[PDB]
């Protein structure tokens, strides 16, 4: 590794860390009801969410290389990462145990609580995607990097994609170097699985707009900030 | 066990290179023919290639024909996309038939055109990615064990990690002076993933002739 990597990679989990879960006055402001025990579990895990979102977008903001972008680059990567770097925030708190997922309020989720909001239609593939994430043993520096790689990827609609790109350059290049210091059998593999993720969060990604655009079908309507930072209206 | 060779060889056995026709938008049923043969062409290289590829053809006979069904747009864009280098603006078929914005309908395609030139064809073409690396990432698209159905799971994750380290292997002594050269080769598979993800059903699976469901097309290719 090099001194300011090392750096890098401090910031970086320091950063994941200061925004890994919401505040306790967001969270319990939520859980305040009128409709049935369904529409009510939908309500948590969508309002939950809109914290989740906003939580990203601090953490990117705050990222080396970011303010060197065009305001118009910066939303563009922000709108197109959201739904991707959940799924880590998602992944991490992930329990083996009970093949579930783990809320801020400890109420664990699972199939069953996703299918009660009416969501159990995308649910065992993101649980899927936890139990990759799981079996890779990723720790916080690699998330904390990949999340980086992720924010910083080639998207459509992009002015100074070159940009991007290069500031891109410099997390994988600290990914490379954080592997190969740690991981010693086949480091040059364990990079190429964590990078093959990203292409996987392409699904992911696509299966989360599907299904909003299915809750249109049933009559559910998505809080207009996801609703908008997803363009899930087009 | 993960020959450079036979992953090399797989790729040229298909290396088309031929003429550079432009397709003919007319119902001269000449055009239809040309369309037909491209398809035909490329469709039986795409199970000629995967069954060169080292221990496809040790899986087991439903597992290939899941992985291929799965890979395949994202296999064939890869293909059509690395041989249109040379073409100055338009995408290459296998008959060498060649297609453009406009000629760009049948054929499939369409909506993934202007996406497929920018994200790849060009990002191949300023990259100087060789038959070489074309070959082990769409070998590592073939191995994808989490494709579902699919049985030789943890093989098939074997498989690709011995491939992951081939292509890492060959960038490192063919481009010492290129050290982001192997992540800058692998980032283009989430490119490829979302192009893919346009399409909505298998590319020119519908230029073939008479009827046959995908998985029997398949089953058959992978034995004949
Ligand atoms: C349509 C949209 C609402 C669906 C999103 C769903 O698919 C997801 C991806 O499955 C959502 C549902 C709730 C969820 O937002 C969360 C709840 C938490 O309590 C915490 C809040 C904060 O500490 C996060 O760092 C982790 C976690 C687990 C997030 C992650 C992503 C989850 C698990």
């Amino acid at each position: 590794i090099s001194p300011e990597q090392e750096e890098l990679i401090h910031r970086l989990v320091y950063f994941q860390n200061e925004y890994e879960h919401p505040s306790e006055e967001d969270v319990k402001r939520i859980i305040n009801d009128g409709e049935d025990q369904c529409d009510v579990r939908f309500r948590h895990i969508t309002e939950i969410t809109i914290l989740t979102v906003q939580l990203i977008v601090e953490f990117a903001k705050r990222l080396p290389g970011f303010d060197k972008l065009l305001r118009e680059d910066q939303i563009a990567l922000l709108k197109a990462c959201s739904s991707e770097v959940m799924m880590f925030r998602m992944a991490r708190r992930y329990d083996v145990q009970t093949d579930s997922i783990l809320f801020v309020n400890n109420q664990p989720y699972s199939r069953d609580s996703y299918n009660l909001a009416g969501m159990g239609e995308t649910i065992e593939d993101l649980l899927h995607f936890c139990r990759t994430m799981y079996s890779m043993r990723v720790d916080n520096a690699e998330y904390a990097l990949l999340t980086a790689i992720v924010i910083f990827s080639e998207r459509p609609a992009l002015i100074e994609g070159w940009k991007v790109e290069k500031i891109q350059e410099i997390y994988l290049e600290a990914l490379r170097a954080y592997v190969d210091n740690r991981r010693k059998p086949k480091p040059g593999t364990i990079f190429a699985k964590l990078l093959s993720v990203l292409t996987e969060l392409r699904t992911l990604g696509n299966q989360n707009s599907e299904m909003c655009f299915s809750l249109k079908l049933k009559n559910k309507k998505l809080p207009p900030f996801l609703a908008e930072i997803w363009d899930v209206d087009l | 066990d993960m020959p450079l060779e036979r992953i090399i060889e797989a790729e040229k056995r298909v290396e088309c290179n031929d003429p550079l026709v432009a397709l003919v938008v007319n119902e001269n049923n000449t055009t239809v023919n040309n369309i037909c043969q491209a398809t035909h062409k490329q469709l039986f290289q795409l199970v000629q290639w995967a069954k060169l590829v080292p221990h496809f053809t040790s899986l087991p006979l439903t597992d290939q024909v899941q992985l291929l069904r799965a890979g395949w747009n994202e296999l064939l864009i890869a293909a059509f996309s690395h041989r249109s280098m040379q073409a100055q603006d338009a995408i290459v078929l296998a008959t060498g038939l060649t297609v453009n914005k406009s000629t760009a309908h049948a054929v499939g395609v369409g909506n993934i055109y202007d996406r497929v030139l920018s994200e790849l064809v060009n990002k191949m073409k300023e990259m100087k990615m060789d038959k070489t690396e074309l070959g082990c990432l769409r070998a590592i698209i073939l191995y994808n064990p989490d494709v579902r159905g699919i049985k030789s799971v943890q093989e098939v994750e074997m498989l690709r990690e011995k491939i992951y380290g081939v292509l890492e292997e060959y960038t490192r002594t063919t481009h010492p002076n290129e050290p982001g050269r192997f992540a800058k080769l692998l980032l283009r598979l989430p490119a490829l993933r979302s192009i893919g993800l346009k399409c909505l059903e298998h590319l020119f699976f519908f230029k073939l002739i008479g009827d046959v469901p995908i998985d029997t097309f398949l089953m058959e290719m992978l034995e004949g």
